[PDB]
C-alpha cells in the first residue's frame, strides 16, 4: 500500500469548478466537532489511498 | 445468539429513522459498507434485514 495519496471524503458543500482545497479539519458530529478524537461520527477528512 | 447461529430479523412496512440509534449502544465499532450512516435516514430500501 502506497500511503502517499489520499481523498477528501468529508466535505460541507460540495465545491465549484476548479478549485483545491487543502485546509484539514476534523467533522463534527450533531455537537460542538471533537476537537482532536473520533467518535461515531468526527471522523479525519483524509484517507489514505494505498 | 451465537456466531454459527446469529438470529436474523427482517424489518419491512414502516418508517425508519437512523438517527436514534446514536442513543443505544456506546458504539464500540460502527462502519458501513456501502453506505454512509448520516445518509441512511434519507435513501428507500426494499427490505432491510438485521
Amino acid at each position: 500500500g502506497n500511503y502517499n495519496y489520499r481523498y477528501r471524503l468529508f466535505r460541507k458543500s460540495n465545491l465549484k469548478p476548479f478549485e483545491r482545497d487543502i485546509s484539514t479539519e476534523i467533522y463534527q458530529a450533531g455537537n460542538k466537532p471533537c476537537n482532536g478524537v473520533a467518535g461515531v461520527n468526527c471522523y479525519f477528512p483524509l484517507q489514505s489511498y494505498g | 445468539a451465537s456466531v454459527y447461529a446469529w438470529n436474523r430479523k427482517r424489518i419491512s412496512n414502516c418508517v425508519a429513522d437512523y438517527s436514534v440509534l446514536y442513543n443505544f449502544a456506546p458504539f464500540f465499532a460502527f462502519k458501513c459498507y456501502g453506505v454512509s450512516p448520516t445518509k441512511l435516514n434519507d435513501l428507500c430500501f426494499t427490505n432491510v434485514y438485521a
